Order: structure tokens, then sequence, then C-alpha cells
């Protein structure tokens, strides 16, 4: 479950007493008792007041952060730390616009480890005004990922192996090197 | 996925925290404390996130997949050489048995075709590599000649005359004969029948007849392919019909006493024309255009059927009508193109919108019809559904008895007919279009886009293959068709081989949206059969017969190609079968006390040869386990 | 006649009832109308699913 319910010491934007008629608002027991009913309805009005915040990934409770992952397919699995999820879901939509792009591949690994990589890609981009001029680019495909981790625990090679597996465009080989 | 976790029984009673009324169950104020209305609020509160989910989806712009209409091919036989007129009425709905528990799926004869009452022209005979040089005219009535020279030479051909050739139908040719001495079995005669067309030569199908060919007088009912064009059959005007002759063909019967030719008459029994499971709406106006951009126009029939010219509306230009293209999304439009988008699951047509740019100006994506012009919808397709796939062609209202023609035949089961996707299904489709954005690029999208291209496949997974000699490696995709327990347990095999359609269809969709210059491979994974044999001693007060029955299937269940393993789903494409893991299955079987030893016997569905006995089988990554028949010894004091 | 007719099931063999026929069994050409018990499940018998 989630262990939600009532919250002590929370006010309401719609006091029950404030909607009572005049003259009725003069009693001691009626005003105190009917204000007690505000306790049960207190947190519902908070939700409707701040429903917009309940959708921003940077602020919503942890449960909805994973749910907001399935909103736009953010790869929520495998992470057992809340702060790691916080960046992933918000930055997921930007990544999917550059899947298979040098910046996109570099950012994804950077996103999952916190440090920028040092990649070399088999090719590039260069023009030439010469008619039917030759185009350079490495003769054979090759993808390499280098990570400058400070504390290379011997599990990051597999983690980089799994992570870069989806980033590569199912087209060319690859290798994983971790500091 | 939820906001609050209260219910009606959840009563706080915090009045004592402010007041001093001290009865847990008082007269009436407990009733006052009873607030069901909160329960009727929180229940409606918990469903808000789902409503918001369906809310922002429209902001993203994803829609529902329109249903596609099942299509079938039907043939209007006549059983008479007559009806020199249009033998195809558009419509003529035919359905199944109108049972009260299942809806009789109806159809509609869509297209039209015209045939000709053709008559035989010339009648010739020739063999492989040798010209006709025969009667070629008098064979129509007399001057009998042995057919095919009574020899199965490779390339023997017969040219037969057919005056006023029919470009598209199925016909028969009467070449009577007097066959004696040897009678060739009707099953699979070694001949290939062919007809001339614009492109050249093309194979013609056959149909039912009471004779096996030259083993009794009668006809042969060829299926003339489309594109048949006339020629010069000497003294007549006839299209060319060809009869290729093959060798004994690994023992197929052939005659050396081939019969002669008695007479000639051409029947032209019937024609061929497809039909689909969808109605049509013709020339229905939908409104008058206004000069403003971004207009949305409705229609009168909700579930519009998919198709490339889905609606094909026309605007009233000064030259008749001007047609409009259809694009799924408007981002690809141009400030001068003629594009629309259609939400076919509800029947909306929306022209190009106008977007304010960063400069404060306007970027009109897609042109707008001129003010006051007439907007008209030409054609519709409504209908389609999962039930649109007929079974075996047994429409059962196949119109056996008709007064116009003899019979209308629908043999081959209809294809297509994908049902419209549910709203719940769309939620599981939202991430895919939010990350792939079409044009599958990496390994994950190939797995997902395969399902979207064709979801009738049981399961798909994509693995890189052997490397190309230039340093790359072409993409490989594995297909496992949906299987049914055809034999008595286990599986029949030859059902896991796709029928040349799933390989074609999936590849065709992927090729258009793919990285250029990279080859794609599709096929089934590697397979090899594995058999478990052991000896399990039963308990002293159990029926070994049930133990014998139970242990043969429970051990088998662990090796199921489609739903095996401990998870109960398909195998993970690389898990190696082992006795130790199968030792877990063996121990749990009821009516057992201990097991002696288990022997594994690898094999194949191709070769009955079996492999050497080994405990551990090395299974390749793009491969799956095949479970065979097996026996184990149950020796024990059974009851 | 001294015969017992049984059918295969998930559990095993069970007695199958008979009904009227014009022949007493092998005393003349004819059929025998067995009563198939519940639980009959297919198996493998040569080139047929019997």
């Amino acid at each position: 479950a989630s262990q939600r319910g009532s919250v002590d010491g929370l006010g309401s934007s719609l006091p029950i007493a404030s909607m009572l008629p005049a003259v009725f608002a003069d009693d001691d027991l009626a005003l105190r008792f009917v204000a007690g009913l505000d306790d049960v309805l207190a947190p519902i009005l908070n939700v409707l007041d701040c429903l917009d915040t309940y959708f921003d990934p940077a602020l919503t409770p942890a449960d909805f952060a994973q749910w907001l992952g399935t909103w736009v397919g953010a790869e929520t699995d495998g992470t057992e730390a809340e702060p790691m999820l916080r960046a992933a879901v918000a930055a997921a939509a930007r990544l999917h616009r550059v899947r298979g792009t040098l910046q996109g591949l570099s950012e994804t690994v950077r996103l999952a480890f916190g440090v920028a990589p040092e990649i070399t890609e088999s090719g590039g981009a260069t023009w030439n005004a010469r008619p039917l001029g030759p185009f350079p680019g490495r003769p054979r495909p090759q993808l390499h990922v280098a990570l400058r981790l400070p504390e290379p625990r011997p599990v990051d090679v597999h983690r980089l192996d799994a992570l870069v597996a989806a980033a590569r465009p199912a087209h060319m080989p690859y290798t994983v090197e971790v500091t | 996925q939820q906001f609050v976790d209260d219910a009606k029984r959840y009563i706080q009673q915090r009045a004592p925290e402010w007041t001093d009324h001290n009865v847990s169950d008082p007269g009436v104020t407990l009733v006052e404390t009873v607030a069901h209305m909160a329960d009727q609020i929180v229940y409606r509160l918990n469903r808000v996130p789902d409503k918001n989910h369906l809310a922002f989806l429209d902001l993203v712009g994803i829609t529902l997949f329109p249903p596609s209409a099942a299509r079938t091919d039907v043939t209007f036989w006549l059983s008479a050489p007559q009806e020199d007129a249009i033998l195809v009425p558009v419509g003529t709905e035919v359905a199944t048995l109108r049972t009260e528990r299942d809806e009789a799926v109806v159809f509609a004869t869509e297209q039209d075709l015209r045939i000709v009452p053709c008559t035989m022209g010339r009648l010739v005979t020739q063999v492989s590599g040798e010209a006709v040089s025969d009667r070629t005219t008098d064979l129509a009535e007399s001057k009998d000649v042995l057919c095919f020279a009574e020899a199965p030479n490779p390339g023997d051909c017969m040219l037969i005359g057919l005056s006023a050739a029919v470009p598209d139908c199925a016909l028969a040719l009467e070449l009577d004969s007097r066959v004696d001495g040897v009678g060739v079995d009707p099953r699979q005669p070694p001949l290939v029948w062919e007809a001339w067309t614009e492109d050249g030569w093309q194979s013609c199908e056959v149909d039912r007849d009471g004779t096996g060919g030259l083993n009794r007088p009668g006809d042969v009912v060829l299926h003339i392919p489309g594109g048949h064009v006339l020629s010069r059959n000497g003294g007549h005007e006839a299209g060319w019909i060809r009869c290729r002759v093959t060798e004994p063909l690994s023992g197929q019967p052939f005659y050396t006493t081939s019969p002669t030719i008695r007479s000639a008459e051409a029947y032209t029994i019937g024609g061929t024309t497809g039909s689909i499971h969808a109605e049509t709406v013709l020339d229905e106006p939908l409104g008058e255009s206004t000069g403003l951009p971004g207009q949305r126009l409705r229609l009168e029939h909700a579930p519009v059927v998919a198709g490339e010219p889905s609606v094909l509306l026309q605007t009233a230009a000064d030259d008749g009508w001007q047609d409009w293209q259809v694009v799924p999304h408007f981002s690809g439009s141009h400030p001068d193109d003629h594009h629309i988008t259609v939400d076919a699951t509800t029947g909306e047509i929306a022209f190009g919108p106008a977007v304010r740019e960063a400069d404060g100006t306007l970027r009109q994506y897609g042109a707008v019809p001129p003010k006051g012009a007439v907007i008209r919808a030409r054609r519709y397709r409504t209908g389609g559904g999962r039930a649109g796939n007929v079974a075996r062609g047994a429409v059962q209202v196949l119109r056996t008895s008709i007064p116009y023609v003899s019979e209308v035949v629908n043999r081959e089961a209809a294809l297509g007919g994908v049902d419209g996707e549910t709203i719940e299904e769309a939620k599981l489709r939202a991430p895919i279009t939010l990350r792939a954005q079409e044009r599958a690029v990496t390994l994950r999208d190939y797995e997902e886009l395969a399902r979207r291209a064709a979801p009738e496949t049981a399961r798909i997974t994509c693995l890189e293959g052997a490397e190309n000699e230039y340093g790359a490696h072409a993409v490989r995709v594995l297909v496992v068709p949906q299987a049914v327990p055809d034999p008595g347990g286990r599986l029949r095999f030859e059902q896991l081989v796709p029928g040349d359609a799933l390989l074609n269809r999936i590849t065709r969709h992927l090729d258009e949206r793919r990285l250029i210059g990279t080859r794609l491979a599709v096929g089934p994974p590697y397979y090899q059969g594995v058999t478990v044999v052991a000896t399990v001693h039963a308990f002293r007060d159990v029926d070994a017969d049930r133990v014998r029955r139970q242990t043969h299937d429970a051990l088998y269940r662990h090796l199921d190609p489609l739903t095996g393993g401990s998870d109960g789903k398909g195998w993970p494409f690389g898990r190696p079968v082992q006795t130790g893991e199968l030792f877990a299955v063996l121990q749990r079987v009821p009516g057992v006390e201990l097991v002696d030893e288990v022997v594994l016997h690898p094999a194949d569905p191709l070769t009955g040869k079996r492999g050497d006995p080994t405990n551990r089988i090395d299974l390749d990554a793009p491969a799956l386990v095949f479970s065979y028949d097996h026996r184990v010894r149950v020796i024990g004091d059974s009851a």
C-alpha cells in the first residue's frame, strides 16, 4: 500500500465554519465541533490546490516518479535510489529526440553515471567543393566508449556494457572501457 | 497510481481533540460524524490521474489505430459457356450462419470484371526444342495425333487456340482423347500450364475436374492470370496458352501410350474478382470551406477503415476538383502543399493549422482551400473487424443455388481484418511513439516496431548476426508464429516456420523506415530436439500408472518452446538446458520417492538421428529448445 | 457378447456403454455404437492424431 490518510495540523481553503449562516456562527460547541470535521477533509483540498505540482517529476512523490517513467518510457527499472530517478524522468523526453546521435549517446551514459564519456565514432562530417570529390571516414565501423570514473568498482564494465547496448543503433560493433 | 487510502470505516473522531463529548456510540452525533460523501469523493479522487493521463495524450497528439478491412478473392463460376455480359453485381452481401449467439459476418462484392464467350482456335502439338509443324487447323475436328509425342521430354509444349482471348478469368479447354493401355494416376501429373501475357509467360492455377489428364476424356480448368493479351494463332486471333512438360520427376507417373485429340470446344466457365468486408459511401458532401485555416470537419460514419486513400476528399477548383493528400501528422507539411490529417477512429478531417513563430509572424503549414469553395468527400470505407477473417472459405451462404450463375466460390480464407485498437491498448502504445518516433534505429525499436508492423506473431526478438566482410553486420530478426497443439501433445513442427508472408510483411514495413545501406535478415531461430530419459522409483502406496503419465508430461513442460521454463513464458533465447535445473522438475512430480539418473538425447526435427548422451547441452544464443517424446522407467512397489 | 469396450481419458480407461444395433457383433457386417465417456483426450498413433 502507501500508508496515506489524514495529516494532523493542516488547514483548509474551505473552512466549514466560514460557510455557516450568521447567528449560527455564535455558538461555542457548534463552532468547535463542526470545525472538527475539517480534520477529515483537510488533505483532500490540498491535493486539488496543488495538483499541478503532483505531475512535475522534479517534485512529485517517489511513487509517481516511477509512474511518470511509463508516461514517456524513461527506463525506470534497475534503480533503487530516488535522486537517480529524478533526473532520468525529466530528461528522458529530450533524449528520445536525439537517439542515435553522438550527443544523444554521450548524454545517456553521462546521465546514468554522472561523468562525461570519451567516445570515438567511425566517421565524421566534411564538405568539399571539388566535383565528385572523395569522402573520408574510417574504412570499417567501430564504436568505443571510455569512462573516466574515479572509483572503478569492477561492476561498471557490465553496467556500461548493458547501458550502451540500447544506445548503439544496432548497426556497428562496440567495446567498453572503464578507468 | 493513487492519491488517498481512506474508506467509509475510516472514522477519525477528532472532536475529543477539541471538545469533550465522550460517547463512542452516542445517540445521533455519531450518525452526524458518518460522512459517506468523503468515500464518494475519494473514490472519484483516485481516478483523476487516469483522466489526466488521457488528457495530455491529446497534447502529444497520439490517436487510435483505425480498423482495417479484411479482403477476400471470390470467383463467379457459371458452369456454362455463355453470359457474354457483365457477370458481377457490386454488393450481393454474403454472410455466415445467422446463429443467435454469434454475429453473422457479412461481406460485399466490391469489384467488377467482364469475360468473353471464347471459342477454340488452332490446335497444335510440339515437343521440346522442336517447332509445331503439324496439322494446326484440322486437329480441330480430325487428324488425330498423339499428345506430347508420348514422351516426357523437358520442354514439351502445346499451343491451343482461343478466339477473342479473355485477359482475366479462369477457363477450361476441351481436348478429348482416347487413352488405353496405361492409366496415369490423377494425383500430380508432371506438367506445367502457362499463358501468355504482356510481360511474357506466367503460371496458371488449376481447379477440380473429374479426370486426371489424358487418362480419360475431359477438360482441364486453367486459371488465366491477369494481363493476357491477344496474338496471331495462324488463321485466327487467339492468345497463347502453353503446357510445359516435365520428366518422370522422381517417379511421378508418365505415359508412353498418350491418347490423341478428338474434338475442340472452349467453355470459359467464370471469372475472378476480389471483395472486402466494408461498405462504401459515394460522393457525400461534408460542408463548405471557409477561408480560415485550421478548420475541422466531421462525417456521418464513425469507424473509418484504414487504407492509403483513406478518405480522398476534393476541393472545388475551377477545373472540376482538386484532390488532397493524406499525411498522418502535419509537421512534414509545407507552406504550399495540399495535406490533411484524419482521425479515422472518430471521423474528423483537420486541415493545416497556423502556428505563431518566435518572430511573431505566422508559418502556415499546409495550404487552405479558397474561401467559398466546395469541399466534397469522394469515397469511404467503413467496417472491418477481427471476425472479418472467414474460416476455410466456408461462408455457408456461399450461394450454392443461384438462378443467374451456377455457383459463386470462396475457397481461400480471407486475410487482414485487424480490429480497431482499444483505448487501453493506446496507453501501452504511448511510450513507443514517444521514444522510437518511427524509423527504428536501435535494437530496442526493432523488437517493438516488429509488433506494430505485424502483431499476429506470437513473439519477436532481434539479434545481431554474423559479420559482413566489410566490417558491418546485417540485422537479423527472429519470428515465432503462434502455435497450436496439432499432434497428440508436444508440437508438430513446420508451424514454427512462417509462411513466407510474415517474413515479407514485417520486412516490407521495416525497410521503408530504416537506416539506409544496411541489410536486414529475418527467419526462425536454430532448433534442436532434446529428450529426457531416466528412472524414477515410485512410492510404496501410489499408482505408478498415473505416476508414469504424470512424469512424462511434467518433465516435458519444462522444455516447451512457446511456454516453457520456470517463468511459464517463452524461453529466454539462450538458456542452456541442463539436468540440474530439470532435476528440480523431476523431484516435484507426485508419486515419487527418489530418482536414479537422467540421460539427455539431443536430436532434430529434420533428421531422426539423435546425439550422444550428455548432461549439458550447449544452446546457441539465437536458438530455442524443442521437446520430444520421452520415457522414463518407473520401478517401484506400486498399488 | 463377451467383450469390454474402453476409451482413453486423462485418468485412464473407463467403461463405455453400448446401444441398439442391427448386428450382435462379428455375427454380421455392421457397426458398434460405443458411448464415449467424458475426459477423452487425443494422443499420437502413427500418422494420425487418434
